RNA sequence: UGGAGGUGAUUUAAAUG
RNA sequence: GGUCGGGUCGAGCCUAGGCUCCGUGAGGGGGGAGAAGUCGUAACAAGGUAGCCGUAGGGGAACCUACGGCUCGAUCACCUCCU
RNA sequence: AUUCCGGUUGAUCCUGCCGGAGGCCACUGCUAUGGGGGUCCGACUAAGCCAUGCGAGUCAAGGGGGCGUCCCUUCUGGGACGCCACCGGCGGACGGCUCAGUAACACGUCGGUAACCUACCCUCGGGAGGGGGAUAACCCCGGGAAACUGGGGCUAAUCCCCCAUAGGCCUGGGGUACUGGAAGGUCCCCAGGCCGAAAGGGAGCCGUAAGGCUCCGCCCGAGGAUGGGCCGGCGGCCGAUUAGGUAGUUGGUGGGGUAACGGCCCACCAAGCCGAAGAUCGGUACGGGCCGUGAGAGCGGGAGCCCGGAGAUGGACACUGAGACACGGGUCCAGGCCCUACGGGGCGCAGCAGGCGCGAAACCUCCGCAAUGCGGGAAACCGCGACGGGGGGACCCCCAGUGCCGUGCCUCUGGCACGGCUUUUCCGGAGUGUAAAAAGCUCCGGGAAUAAGGGCUGGGCAAGGCCGGUGGCAGCCGCCGCGGUAAUACCGGCGGCCCGAGUGGUGGCCACUAUUAUUGGGCCUAAAGCGGCCGUAGCCGGGCCCGUAAGUCCCUGGCGAAAUCCCACGGCUCAACCGUGGG
């Protein structure tokens, strides 16, 4: 379905005939769209050579952490803005990099939810 | 291998190492996993059945690996896929004996006859060193094994250095430097079987690999990688060599 | 190449030589078309009918092509319903079914 | 690619109809009372193996070319061609009727074990003649000089008896 | 001895194997 | 595991548009062999009007004519330039 | 052998092409006694279609049962013993087959991964505490034409699920113990989270018992090994009667996804990227080691053996697993086909044999796991159309036979007559050989007995100026040329020549050919100098002095698998073949 194996281009334009089909090991997967909700829900993933993924699909809770390295586990209140897509934060979309509101202020998510299972951010003073 | 690992290995195809007769059969043992590399070490059935001749065939030789009569390294090995390798030592109590697997001049692996006394010593070169949990050492070996030391130590032992083991409890007893003046067998490339003293260590950028300069007796000096020196004394062998 | 023969022919020598020479039209089995082929040896027509199946190979000629005074004709007559034609010319074996 | 294919040991005439080497390949062939004309073919193609060795080896120079300079002298020399004390350029004086001298059917006929190249071939044949003490039933095989005076008749032969009828009549010659 | 150029002229008809 | 909503990916199928290819094809056109049914004699000797190139017009057919060019043109007389 | 010979004229010298003479491969006419060795035999057309049998299993020392023979007592039983299936474990992703697709990071070669996965194996450091659960087998009842498949009862595990601990992963703040050329890596201390182990199981003895003493095992961490993924530089076809091409296209910023880096995919911002040193498009084709030929420079090919790639009727897509989008496993569409009680259900030999079709073009529906190896098992072992052994075949190469000797006669090469000899080969036996057979090899008895063909005969080109037929008819002819009633050339007889278990025909590549020319060709009259000139890229460029060290030369480290080639020595009787060393 989401195959990410090479380019059907060449680099001067021209095309290129496929040669063998697409091999298993070269698949992706769906992305996780982490939303904000009032309850956390997480799914884990069976991965090549046997490996696991926890992939976070919904969030309700972050940890935040300050320039001293202390950290507190508080609530998700909504995304203010994300610079990867332009409606993200219409949908309350949550990926590395966006902007979210806590309870004790802004903060700058540090994590891949999709990848790591949890929300870390930096709160920006 | 269209989609899974190989498990068959055809004569023609066989290391170049090895004493085979290589048009005689379709088939050869493929080596099971273990100490060595494929480059540098023999599976057990050719040393029973090939080079010793104690069996004739693949089947007697089995019956006497699984009696238990043959020991490498100063253990029972049942495996016919075993593979033996450099600086090994092979015993056979029954017939009290003993070889270490050295190169030959061409590059082919053969059994040199030692003592008895002898036989309860391996050089192990220094091939890698780490830090491991609780702040130890790890030191990591050329034929694969591995050893524990206290931080206290930690300047005792770096890379190329060889440490003189004592089989089968595996206790150090002796810990020879790479330096200049030390004793060196060559164990790969064109100049293998070749052994004398260091004259000279040089470097170069980028991650090419280090060379030494090796003085003989005949008074000849040569040049090999310092990867391919293996050190065996101080300023004499304290292993028997060819 | 195996054909099968649809009549017989005969074609003029050429200047300055004079006589008649044998020859076949040949419809190819492959794909169809259609060839004209030597019957070589004395009295060799005799031996061929229509709807005889024959075997043709290459006359030998310069560039592989034609030779001697019959320009046009490339082919020429190996075997007649499976047997030899030269046998059967000088003798040693017959022609099957009549 | 191709695998190896196993190729003649000997070399055809580049032409058929020569008069000149008709004439000469007829008187050897008479001569030596070889079967066909491929056997002769065969020892003239070792000949011109052995010169076109040595004309190599005349300009080459190095470490490899002097042990190949020295082992072609010392086969030549074992096989009985060459004296003891010859040199490479004497390879270049060679001639086929060298090589057909070292002949086992020659060389049972020079010695008086028959009275005709033909008898010899067919004592040869039907295992009638040892070679240092082995039997050996090939007509061209070629002599090595440390073996030549070790052939005799066969111990189990008919032959081997100095009252055999037919060896009587090859020792009146 | 032998050569290279220029300008003038050319008195009916006459096919074929 | 069934039923419904939504998103998204997708072989196949249908219609139309444009190119491409094989198969037959009334009729038209030159090319090559054959051997002579026919009309003439254009090229070879000055071949009976020297031959040939470019362009243009004309004629049953080879061919003819006009302007510019070449010698890969015979004969005699005179003139010029050389060895 | 670093080679020539015939053909344009009445006769001559040239240019130039055609033919002859050699090697190798595929089909094929006629004809054939023996053995040995080898990597030979449905590749060319149809990666067309397939009846039947076989090509992948194994473990009783993981677990409850069924049944049988016996021993102690037995109302009942406990033991031991031996088969059966089922649950459970590992393997079935290798090996085998073919060359359709592909002009591409597919392949060769040198490097990189500090950007990655890895069941089985090796070393070292640690761990195995507490609970629960169903279900096959088995018994009751069944459905369906069959393929298959339903309900109830009962049961075990090294089966499955929970709790704890160990452990793992992400982010923030400090410290500097390690490797390395260089740390987004390793190690230590705080802090917020999420994920989260295990079978002390089995067998045998010393055990009165208690408990040891071995063997095979279970889980975590660090490293290796083995098998792979991904990336870069360099190298190897034809076409301009294909000149412009590209628009996720090229780069950037922020994310997602992946085992992992990446326009791999998105959101947003720019206008980039390739090209006459040939882009793009079209044609043909799996790449290499190697193979054919030639004095060499070269030219041509790349089925068979080894290494890499791809595919399983065509096109798409998933489940399990360490590893697959899986040739003898699953799903849909398309196209054939088989069985149906008509409701339904199944199958694609490019595995080994075997059949049909296609064609000019290719074998037995055999025997064995004894050897070599692979999977499983603690082991003894078991299975394997891999592999090994034979059967068929003018596949390739090596070594032989179809008589020998003496004395006479002839036309004296050779044939005939006498006298004698031999047994490779042939016929019948014993031994050895073999998994069993067969071949082969050593011996014994009989006996010259059982064994020669194909092409050619005017020149090139070795060999008849003889005889009988035919009469520009029939026929021959690679080329030049013969045949028109007195043919050395056609048909036949007798002679003769070449090669010989082979010898001729047809098609292809190299040579011939300095008719593709770097070595090494031509262009006034023979094919061929643009009608003339100016100039862009490219190629080619004057003398001296100083510097550099890219080209270039010399020395030395790491590489370019094996097989294949050359040499000596050694083992099969020698050889072909095979081994050990040098190249
Ligand atoms: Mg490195
Ligand atoms: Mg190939
Ligand atoms: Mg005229
Ligand atoms: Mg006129
Ligand atoms: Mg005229
Ligand atoms: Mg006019
Ligand atoms: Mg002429
Ligand atoms: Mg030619
Ligand atoms: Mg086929
Ligand atoms: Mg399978
Ligand atoms: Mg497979
Ligand atoms: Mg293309
Ligand atoms: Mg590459
Ligand atoms: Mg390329
Ligand atoms: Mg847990
Ligand atoms: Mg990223
Ligand atoms: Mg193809
Ligand atoms: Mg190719
Ligand atoms: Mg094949
Ligand atoms: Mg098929
Ligand atoms: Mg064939
Ligand atoms: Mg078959
Ligand atoms: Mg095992
Ligand atoms: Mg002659
Ligand atoms: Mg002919
Ligand atoms: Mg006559
Ligand atoms: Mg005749
Ligand atoms: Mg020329
Ligand atoms: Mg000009
Ligand atoms: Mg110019
Ligand atoms: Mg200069
Ligand atoms: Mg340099
Ligand atoms: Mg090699
Ligand atoms: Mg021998
Ligand atoms: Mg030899
Ligand atoms: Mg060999």
């Amino acid at each position: 379905a989401i195959w990410q194996g090479r380019s059907l281009r060449k680099p001067s334009g021209g095309r290129i005939v496929l040669a063998r089909k697409k091999r298993k090991r070269e698949l992706g997967r769906e992305p996780s769209n982490t939303r904000v909700a009032e309850q956390d829900k997480r799914k884990i993933i069976r991965t090549y050579g046997g490996n696991k993924k926890v992939r976070l699909t919904a969030a309700a809770y972050a940890n935040v952490f300050d320039k001293s390295g202390k950290g507190r586990k508080v609530r998700i209140i909504r995304v203010i803005e994300n610079p990867a897509n332009r409606q993200f934060a219409r949908r309350n979309i949550i990926t590395k990099g966006a902007i979210i509101e806590t309870e004790i202020g802004k903060a700058k998510v540090t994590s891949r939810p999709g990848q790591d299972g949890v929300v870390n951010a930096i709160l920006l003073e | 291998a269209r989609k899974g690992p190989k498990r068959h290995l055809k004569r023609l195809a066989a290391p170049t190492s090895w004493y085979i007769e290589r048009k005689a059969y379709k088939w050869a043992v493929r080596p099971r996993p273990g100490p060595h590399n494929m480059r540098t070490s023999i599976p057990l059935l050719y040393i029973v059945r090939d080079y010793l001749g104690y069996a004739k065939t693949a089947r007697e030789a089995r019956k006497i690996l699984n009696e238990g009569k043959f020991l490498v390294d100063g253990r029972v090995r049942k495996d016919y896929k075993f593979p033996v390798g450099i600086m090994d030592v092979v015993s056979i109590p029954e017939t009290g004996e003993h070889y270490r697997v050295l190169p030959n001049r061409i590059g082919k692996l053969i059994l040199h006859p030692i003592s008895e006394e002898e036989a309860n010593i391996k050089p192990l070169r220094i091939r890698n060193k780490r830090m491991v949990k609780g702040a130890k050492i790890q030191l990591n070996f050329h034929d694969g094994t591995n050893h524990l030391i206290p931080l206290s130590e930690k300047d005792n032992y770096f890379t190329s250095y060889t440490v003189l083991m004592k089989v089968p409890e595996r206790e150090i007893l002796e810990v020879l430097p790479f330096e200049k003046g030390a004793y060196v067998f060559v164990t790969q490339g064109k100049n293998v079987a070749r052994k004398g003293r260091i004259v000279e260590i040089k470097k170069f950028p980028m991650g090419w690999p280090d060379v030494v300069t090796i003085e003989d007796e005949e008074g000849e000096l040569f040049d090999t990688l310092k990867e391919y020196a293996f050190v065996v004394g101080r300023d004499k062998p304290r292993i028997s060599l060819p | 190449a195996r054909g099968i023969v649809l009549e017989k022919i005969a074609v003029e020598a050429k200047q300055p030589n004079s006589g008649m020479r044998k020859a076949v039209r040949v419809q190819l089995i492959k794909n169809g078309k259609v060839v004209t082929a030597f019957c070589p040896g004395d009295g060799a027509i005799k031996f061929i009918d229509e709807h005889d199946e024959v075997i043709i190979e290459g006359i030998g000629g310069p560039k592989g092509g034609s030779m001697g005074d019959i320009p046009g004709i490339r082919y020429k007559v190996v075997k007649v319903n499976r047997v030899s034609l030269k046998e059967l010319v000088k003798g040693r074996k017959e022609k099957p079914r009549r | 690619g191709d695998p190896k294919r196993q190729r003649k040991k000997y070399e055809t005439p580049p032409h058929p109809w020569i008069k000149e080497r008709l004439d000469r390949e007829r008187v050897l062939m008479d001569k030596y009372e070889l079967k066909n004309k491929k056997e002769l073919w065969k020892h003239e193609t070792q000949l011109k193996n052995f010169r076109r060795r040595a004309r190599r080896l005349l300009a080459a120079r190095g470490k490899q070319a002097e042990i190949e300079r020295e082992q072609l002298l010392a086969r030549l020399k074992r096989l009985g061609l060459l004296p003891e004390d010859a040199v490479l350029d004497d390879v270049l004086s060679l001639t086929i009727e060298d090589i057909l001298e070292r002949r086992l059917q020659t060389i049972v006929y020079k010695k008086g074990l028959a009275r005709t190249m033909r008898q010899a071939r067919q004592l040869i044949v039907h295992g009638h003649i040892e070679v240092n003490g082995q039997i050996i039933r090939s007509p061209s095989y070629l002599v090595l000089k440390e073996e030549e005076d070790t052939i005799t008749y066969a111990r189990t032969s008919p032959f081997a008896n100095p009252q055999h009828p037919e060896r009587m009549m090859i020792e009146k010659a």
